[PDB]
DNA sequence: GCATCCGTGAGTCGAG
DNA sequence: TATAATGGGAGCTGTCACGGATGC
């Protein structure tokens, strides 16, 4: 009990172990059933505890390493009368273990925390209430992206429709993806050198217009 | 200046050390200075004694323990965010019964936090105070049955979580029932289990009204103790097989087990005194010679039937009586958790004894310290009784340590709390303050220890009383419990005395709290002082007798909220308690012995004593308190100065020359002013900001971590993408802002760059990138910046780094940088001021000096209070304080007027007369007669019946000045205020509610994860909450579109809010809002509940609000 | 009135100088009350220099004299300096009207 | 399941409840596949029902399911909907809203009945989009973004 | 259309299976190393949706030009990641279980 | 702590 | 009521 | 018909 | 994979104010 699994869960996993024991048992050895059963029961329970109790699942060997690290650290703290540093644990774990390895192991062993954990005396505060959502774009960012699209359409209309469309196909404003010189050249019916040339002059005219009005400078962050 | 004291009351004994509750409790618990063999059985010693020995066969036994020395000093602990604590070592011996093998070893049990000198703790770097808890004392009580008037309920209560309550009741059917774990069963059965036979109960209980026949059952005595025991076990444990030894074990665990069921020593004594018996152990029964023996139940049943019969000398109990309510102090709570942890340790020890190598085992291999450590740590970090220290001023801490809470573990829950619990009991007298408590939900649940009150070893609050023998009042003092107080006749402290003899024929006294007028022959005891009736905060209110109890409460509470000012002064009218409060809070620095002062520095004071030794005292300077107020000490002495024992050396925070300074003494005029003081608002003079009255330093801490990521490391650097030299101006080489630079909102305190999340550039970004021909950098600017509304000067920077000596952080963290910013806050409109009498208000106007109402000699007033605040509130203390303050203004002297013994009217009038001489006679000598305006005002006052007609102008001006009123000229006009106005010095404090902290506004900002709604709080730059009631408001106004905006456009309608913002910045009206995201979340949650939520049209044909994204 | 203060080895107002009893907050508080008379009508600003050390009580007199500038209150206390206590100041006094906060 | 500022993960209790459910279920499927006795399958089924119960309404029947090393009940769907902190009362009939603020009140005597004193900074932040727009309407800024970046710092205010 | 009504009723197991974009066969949440959803787990992108807008799990199709296209290799549709708010999963019980609400 | 704001 | 007690009873049968 | 048991309610913003 | 080992622990206590369901 207390190792991260419910009493009944432990019981059921131990039952699975018992079943394994029954199917693998040989009475010819003149051993009582308890002796051979206990091994498989303990094995199944331990496997369950290792494969379950973590919200983010960790491989069983890794869990073994982590628990070994914990026993080591606890021994060291019992001998030293203080919490061991990373270096002391590293030295105590033998060769292959430096401070960085101990730290990375501990870090990788960090369990998640509940979003419903209260921050206060009353029922009012939840931890998750303080967590900003970074995913959905802010109204400001959205409006700035919109004004960007509009200003780019402003500067692309100052070109001829051909060069504007070549630039638009090359940077992928149309379908969202960038075509090569061969594809825009095959679509416009010219050579790749020619399509790259009109892309060059389009971009250059854009550079001139930008050096002139300076509308697109503020969007560069 | 001369401090003149009033009052005829002579205090026999001074106030006890105020923190003694905390310090003595904890000291008593630890016994760290007591050698192991000399330790009494108490506290952690008692915990060890309870837990050990452990059996099952191996045996692990306890010898002694020891507490070592702290690995780090207090200050260092505060800085490194550690816990101030001492190692706990325990000497144990493992013993094999058969083998006889004995192995002795000292095992390390982890750490126990140490209490600092001032009676606080340091937990994880933060100062925390453990608040003592009030509860129902263990024992035996008898209380009237609510249903059946003629009957009663007997209750047997042990210590909290020390085992179950037991209810003995006489049932309607006549049988006496016992309730345990919510199970009613006939008490007769248990009596048989104890070994009682019908004869014994017949002779013991026979004398009564034949209630005993209800205890008489033939089927019960027809079975021996074993059979009765198994019967009871079958009754209390359905489904559990009734094995003999299991039944004995369970019933023993419920009744006779000291390790499980424990009355307090208080419960022991109280049960003894109540039932008139003597207890051997602290349990209700025993297991002796294989059977069970009864200590308690029979005396209890006896007393019960004796109460039912009406037998004289038997009475019910008041559970609100302070003889029946006790206090669990720091030591008891900590010891309780220690005992729990130790129990867990024993469970683990046995579990480890069963398996494992049976030959080689040591106390080290058996014992795991983890449960004990986790227990103690749980107590200090997460317990509701472990509280973040109140550091606002020293009085805050001192009061915090003296707090008595009915809440917490085993304590009451509010919303469950009735009126009877919150009431002031008659026995509160001298013990718990009748005044100081909260106004809100916690009222009466949280209280304060009285000034002279003490807590005994049993945990009961005691108050001192002087012995009176034959009308002679001795100097012998006796501290009494409420139960002992009830036994005497106690005279009041203000009753007249000539020498040691009572000088009155009729003296006022108390009998069981009831007021009675008796003769001096009848007086057994007499009150030590009026001071003992109240708390420390309440005792700081002068002229308290003139204040209604409620406003007294308000002022009392409000003093705790006083902010330390750079110029802070002691009150002109004190209670005489102003010095002790500073001395006990350990704010001020004092002199240990007589001697000469060698050195005086701003950072230090070096002192040579008579011992010839040089003792150096360092000064705490501009440290940040828990509440952000600046706590700093300043030296009050000079080089070479001779100082006796106890002389002042350094002046603590909120302290002036050893006296408690919570604010300024300002010259106030009480008159309405142009509606600016309307409804408790206050008007102040700009001359207060000019001379820096009410100016306070505040320090705020900013913290940033650079860690290791799977996308690459974060780093503190001065190199920040897309930023100018203008923005990096105040940043040093490492990227940390320099000391002394002024920082404003938007500035960079600490530069930081984080590797960008994997980013697919949007086509517009790619095209723009091609246009300007600039590489998109791999890192982005995460730098810690000054929050909105914040800012000040940078007074400190702390940098910790992994790979640096003595430095190890939490896993994954490379480095931690802290920046301390101090700001000097003047007074400003919106700040809160208050006096000690419960008058509180916000400064609504700061007038230029020329607008301010002034005296004839050209002296303007600092503060204009509104008179309308006085009458409804009924606090007259401020008036008297003001009058005596005026006197003290012109005589250049302060006063001490103790509560209930103090300056009365006539003496104040004399002082005001002298003051008038100084204020006027000078003027006459200066060659200036009475002003025309003063004539007009004198005509007015003459009509008001204020002055006697016919007198000379000087005489009438003196008559007014004596009533505490003067002639006042309006600064805008020059014309006099038609009436005379009350003007005088008043002591006013600046409370910690400051507009600079509270003001916040937002257009758009962060949104929550699931709800997609604006975050709460100013710190999060979130929005205000528009709640059900605000919605009701808008509905009643019938503003539909406003409400719809609140519900949709302003919050949680994504497309709607984005569109709205874009529209507004474009200059377009806001679009029609759409479905709020939280309703979509509702729908999906309901689907997760296996309920189908369909939004239809009028055609009952489904409408899809998810726009197809949720449908295959 | 005095509009500015610089002390050597002092970064900000909140700091304490070794050998000096008064904290910088208090020193500036004392400097506020300094009365500086200008004899010249055309002189808009003056920087007073103070250099002091050793055991002594530094008063207003200790300011290095400037032409057409007179201190009207020479007895005004500034600091209390201990043995080895060293104070070096440059204060800026200006002509102005009314009350202008820092 | 979200990574907070410190690089640590924070998650909802519904994940633990769902995990309980899934684990007990799968174990039941394997116990059935292997033909375990009754008194085993029975126990498993019972625990499955109690798992589903804990998920939908927790602490409704019997003891509430708690996380390891805590006395705190886990938050189930029923808890998410109902209650003062519930979805309806907290997030539906009421909300935290934008373009809002708060501060201390002080009496203006001078105000006409229809007026209120509003602090400058408060108003600036409250009305901010409008201010950007009117800043682009005049020559104070070339465009919106410029105006916003201009208002961001306090020493850039004019 | 305009929404004039809101209906609530007991969902059939078939309807529940109709909502679901897949079954969660594993208790797993995310991987202890890659910090990405597991297969057939509570957070799996196969079922509930893509984490990045218009980008599949493996990263084979990164653009809006593919819309509704389910990657063959990673089995993840490319659409607006917002769908992760809208898409129900399901768990298929071995034994029927009584809805607590209707029982208690 | 509540009422009209003692604490 | 208590699932553990119930299972221990059922186990206590065989 | 009348005692008794089990579940569900018990103020608002603010900071935390 | 084999000495034999065969039924668990912690409860947790000063609210009413009840509503409708259930019980001699
Ligand atoms: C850890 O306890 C927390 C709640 C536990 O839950 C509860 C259920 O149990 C208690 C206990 C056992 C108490 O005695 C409380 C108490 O006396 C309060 C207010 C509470 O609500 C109390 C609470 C609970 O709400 N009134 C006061 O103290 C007043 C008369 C003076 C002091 C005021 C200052 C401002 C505080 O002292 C402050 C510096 C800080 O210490 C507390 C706010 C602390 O917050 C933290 C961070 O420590 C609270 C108490
Ligand atoms: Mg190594
Ligand atoms: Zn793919």
């Amino acid at each position: 009990t207390g190792r991260g699994l419910s009493f009944l869960d432990l019981i059921q996993e131990g039952n699975q172990g018992l079943i394994r024991a029954v199917e693998k048992f040989e009475y010819k050895r003149r051993f009582k059933f308890s002796t051979y059963a206990t091994w498989w029961i303990r094995q199944a329970i331990n496997r369950a505890i290792a494969d379950q109790a973590r919200t983010i699942r960790i491989p069983v060997h890794m869990v073994e390493t982590i628990n070994k690290l914990s026993r080591t650290a606890r021994q060291l703290q019992q001998e030293l009368g203080r919490e061991p540093t990373y270096e002391e644990i590293a030295e105590a774990m033998g060769p292959g273990w430096d401070a960085k390895r101990v730290e990375e192991t501990l870090k990788i062993a960090q369990e998640p925390v509940s979003l419903e954990t209260p921050i206060g005396d009353e029922k009012d505060s939840f931890y998750g209430d303080f967590i900003p959502d970074e995913h959905l774009p802010s109204p400001v960012d959205a409006a700035t992206q919109s004004l960007l699209s509009e200003e780019l359409e402003k500067a692309l209309s100052k070109l001829s429709e051909r060069e504007a469309m070549v630039l638009k196909l090359r940077k992928g404003l149309i379908d969202g993806r960038e075509h090569t010189l061969e594809e825009v050249g095959a679509f416009f019916g010219v050579t790749r050198e020619r399509i790259r040339q009109i892309e060059n002059k389009a971009l250059r005219k854009l550079k001139y217009h930008e050096s002139r009005t300076r509308k697109l400078r503020d969007f560069l962050d | 200046m001369e401090i003149k004291r009033f009052g005829r009351i002579r205090e026999v004994i001074p106030l006890p050390p105020l923190t003694e509750i905390q310090v003595e409790s904890y000291r008593r618990a630890l016994q760290a200075d007591v050698p192991p063999e000399k330790r009494e059985n108490v506290g952690i010693q008692a915990a060890f004694r309870e837990t050990f020995p452990i059996e099952e066969g191996l045996v692990l036994d306890f010898l002694e323990y020891r507490l070592g020395e702290p690995p780090f000093p207090q200050d260092e602990c505060r800085e490194k965010d550690l816990t101030y604590q001492a190692p706990l070592y325990a000497r144990l011996q493992l013993i094999h019964k058969d083998t006889g093998l004995i192995k002795e070893d000292e095992v390390f049990l982890g750490h126990i936090p140490l209490m600092t000198e001032d009676g606080s703790f340091i937990i994880n770097g933060a100062d925390r105070v453990i608040v003592s808890q009030i509860h129902r004392s263990p024992g035996v009580y008898f209380t009237p049955d609510p249903a059946r008037p003629g009957r009663y309920i007997a209750s047997i209560i042990p210590l909290p979580k020390r085992g179950p309550w037991i209810d003995l009741e006489v049932e309607p059917n006549g049988v006496v029932s016992m309730k345990v774990n919510k199970r009613k069963f006939p008490l007769v059965l248990l009596l048989r289990v104890l070994g009682y036979d019908q004869e014994t109960l017949a002779r013991e209980l026979g004398a009564y009204g034949e209630l005993v026949q209800g205890l008489m059952d033939e089927s019960v005595f027809a079975m021996r103790p074993e059979e009765a025991l198994i019967r009871l076990f079958t009754l209390l444990r359905p489904g559990d097989p009734p094995k003999r030894d299991k039944a004995v074990a369970y019933v023993y665990g419920l009744i006779a087990d000291p390790r499980r069921y424990d009355l307090g020593e208080a419960g022991r004594y109280k049960a003894e005194e109540k039932l008139g018996i003597r207890l051997s152990g602290r349990t209700l029964a025993r297991f002796e010679d294989g059977e069970f023996k009864d200590e308690v139940f029979l005396p209890t049943l006896r007393y019960l039937f004796a109460l039912t019969a009406g037998v004289p000398g038997h009475e019910v109990d008041d559970i609100d009586h302070l003889g029946n309510r006790r206090i669990r102090t720091v030591g008891e709570l900590m010891t309780d958790q220690f005992r729990v942890g130790l129990a867990r340790l024993a469970r683990g020890v046995r579990e480890r004894m069963l398996m494992g190598s049976e030959d080689s085992l040591t106390p080290a291999k058996l014992v795991n310290s983890r449960p004990l450590e986790a227990a103690i740590r749980e107590f200090f970090s997460r317990s509701q009784l472990s509280q973040f220290k109140d550091e606002t001023n020293p009085l805050s801490s001192l009061r915090h340590k003296r707090r008595i809470s009915a809440l917490g573990p085993g304590g009451l829950t509010r919303e469950r709390a009735g009126f009877d619990v919150r009431d002031v009991h008659r026995t509160h007298y001298g013990r718990i303050c009748p005044v100081e408590t909260p106004e809100g939900a916690n009222i009466g649940l949280i209280t304060s220890l009285a000034a002279y009150a003490r807590v005994d070893e049993l945990g009961f609050i005691r108050t001192p009383y002087r012995r009176v023998v034959g009308g002679v009042v001795t100097d012998e003092v006796v501290y009494m419990t409420a139960t002992e107080e009830d036994r005497y006749t106690i005279a009041q402290a203000n009753t007249p005395l000539e020498g040691n003899r009572i000088a009155a024929e009729r003296v006022v006294a108390r009998r069981k709290g009831e007021p009675v007028i008796v003769s001096p022959e009848e007086v057994e005891f007499m009150d030590v002082s009026p001071k003992q009736v109240f708390s420390v905060n309440t005792n700081l209110i002068p002229f308290l007798e003139h204040d209604d109890a409620n406003r007294a409460l308000m002022g009392s509470n409000m003093q705790t909220q006083a902010v330390p000012l750079i110029r802070a002064q002691a009150p002109v009218v004190m209670t005489g308690l102003e010095e002790r409060v500073v001395r006990d809070s350990l704010a001020a620095l004092y002199a240990e012995e007589d001697g000469e002062v060698a050195k005086v520095d701003g950072n230090r004071i070096v002192v040579r004593y008579e011992d010839g030794r040089l003792v150096e005292y360092p000064l705490r300077r501009f440290y940040r308190s828990n509440q952000g107020t600046a706590l700093d000490q300043r030296p009050r002495v000079v080089v070479g100065q001779r100082v006796r024992k106890g002389d002042l050396l350094a002046d603590g925070p909120a302290s002036e020359n050893g006296f408690l300074a919570l604010g300024q003494n300002v010259l106030v005029a009480i008159m309405p002013f142009d509606g600016y003081n309307f409804e408790d608002a206050i008007v102040i003079s700009e001359e207060l900001l000019k001379r820096d009255f009410y100016t306070s330093i505040h320090i705020e801490r900013y913290e940033i971590e650079a860690r290791d990521t799977k996308l690459g490391p974060e780093r503190i650097t001065r190199d920040i993408p897309h930023l100018s030299e203008a923005a990096l101006r105040d940043l040093d080489e490492e990227g940390v802002v320099r000391i002394g630079a002024e920082v404003k909102p938007g500035d960079i305190l600490v530069g930081r760059t984080s590797f960008k999340g994997e980013s697919e550039p949007t086509p517009e970004e790619r095209l723009l990138r091609s246009i300007f021909g600039e590489k998109a950098r791999d890192v982005k600017d995460t730098s810690l910046r000054v929050p909105p509304g914040e800012g000040g000067i940078v007074v400190r920077t702390v940098r910790l780094r992994r790979g640096d000596p003595g430095v190890e952080l939490k896993p994954g963290v490379r480095e931690v940088v802290r920046v301390y910013v101090a700001q000097k806050r003047k007074l400003q409109v919106g700040d809160k001021l208050a006096n000690r009498h419960g008058n509180k208000g916000v400064v609504a106007k700061i007038l230029p000096v020329e607008d301010m109402p002034h005296l004839p000699d050209g002296t303007p007033v600092d503060v204009i209070l509104n008179p309308l605040g006085v009458p409804s509130r009924m606090n007259l203390g401020q008036i008297l304080e003001t009058h005596l303050g005026l006197a003290g203004y012109f005589l250049g002297q302060r006063y001490i007027s103790p509560i209930f013994d103090g300056a009365k009217e006539p003496e104040i009038k004399e002082l005001l007369a002298q003051a008038f001489e100084v204020y006027f006679g000078k003027r006459k000598g200066e060659g200036f007669g009475v002003d025309k305006r003063e004539v007009e005002v004198l005509r007015r006052a003459e009509k008001l019946g204020l002055v006697t007609p016919g007198k000379t102008p000087e005489e009438q001006l003196k008559e007014l000045f004596l009533q505490g009123k003067v002639v006042l000229y309006d600064g805008r006009t020059g014309e006099p205020i038609e009436g005379p106005i009350v003007v005088g010095q008043m002591f006013i404090m600046k409370l910690y509610h400051m507009v600079e902290d509270k003001m916040h506004a937002r257009s758009t900002g962060p949104y929550s994860l699931i709800t997609q709604q604006p975050l709460g709080g100013k710190a999060q730059f979130g929005g205000q909450r528009f709640g059900e009631m605000e919605v009701w408001a808008l509905e009643a106004y019938g503003a539909a579109h406003t409400l719809q905006e609140m519900l949709t456009l302003k919050s949680d309608d994504i497309e709607g809010r984005n569109a709205a913002y874009e529209a507004i910045i474009k200059g377009e009206d806001v679009p029609e809002p759409s479905v709020p995201e939280s309703f979509r979340v509702l729908v999906k949650e309901l689907q997760a509940l296996a309920l189908d939520v369909q939004t239809l049209d009028e055609k009952d044909n489904p409408v899809d609000i998810f726009e197809g994204l949720a449908s295959k | 009135a005095v509009t500015s203060v610089y002390i050597e080895d002092v970064l900000h107002e909140f700091s304490t100088i070794p050998g000096v009893k008064e904290d910088v907050v208090e020193i500036i508080l004392n400097l506020k009350e300094l009365v500086v008379r200008f004899l010249n009508p055309s002189l808009q600003t003056v920087t007073l220099l103070l250099k002091a050390e050793g055991p002594k009580e530094v008063k207003a007199r200790d300011f290095l004299p400037v032409a057409d500038v007179e201190i009207m209150n020479p007895d005004l206390h500034i600091a209390t300096l201990e043995e080895g206590g060293r104070l070096n100041m440059e204060v800026r006094v200006d002509r102005g009207v009314g009350y202008v906060p820092a | 399941m979200v990574q907070v500022d410190g690089g640590r993960f924070a998650t909802s209790d519904l994940n633990d409840l769902y995990r309980r459910l899934i684990n007990r279920n799968n174990r039941l499927k394997k116990l059935l596949a292997q033909g375990a006795p009754e008194i085993i399958i029975r126990n498993e089924k019972r625990m499955l029902q109690e798992a589903v119960d804990a998920l939908l309404d927790n602490g409704r029947r019997g003891a509430p399911v708690t996380n390891p090393g805590s006395d705190r009940p886990l938050r189930s769907l029923t808890d998410i909907l109902s209650g003062k902190q519930g979805r309806f009362r907290q997030n539906l009939l009421g909300k935290r809203v934008d373009y809002s603020g708060r501060s201390v009140i002080v009496v203006g005597p001078q105000l006409k009945l229809h007026q209120c004193g509003l602090p400058k900074r408060m108003a600036l932040e409250l009305f901010k989009p409008f201010l950007l727009k009117k800043m682009e309407e005049k020559g104070i800024a070339p465009n919106v973004k410029a105006a916003r970046r201009m208002l961001e710092r306090q020493r850039d205010i004019k | 259309k305009e929404v004039r009504k809101v209906r609530i009723a007991l969902a059939s197991p078939e309807k529940i299976r109709s909502w679901s974009y897949g079954e969660v066969e594993k208790p797993e949440t995310i991987n202890y190393r890659t910090l990405k959803p597991e297969r057939d787990g509570l957070f799996d992108e196969r079922i509930f949706g893509p984490i990045k807008d218009y980008e599949c799990a493996c990263g084979k199709y990164k653009r809006q030009r593919f819309e509704g296209k389910v990657c063959e290799r990673c089995g993840v549709e490319v659409t607006k990641s917002i769908v992760r708010r809208y898409r129900m999963g399901h768990i298929e019980l071995a034994t029927p279980a009584a809805h607590i609400w209707f029982v208690k | 702590a509540x009422x009209x704001x003692x604490g | 009521s208590d699932p553990v007690r119930q299972y221990l009873h059922e186990i206590g049968q065989v």
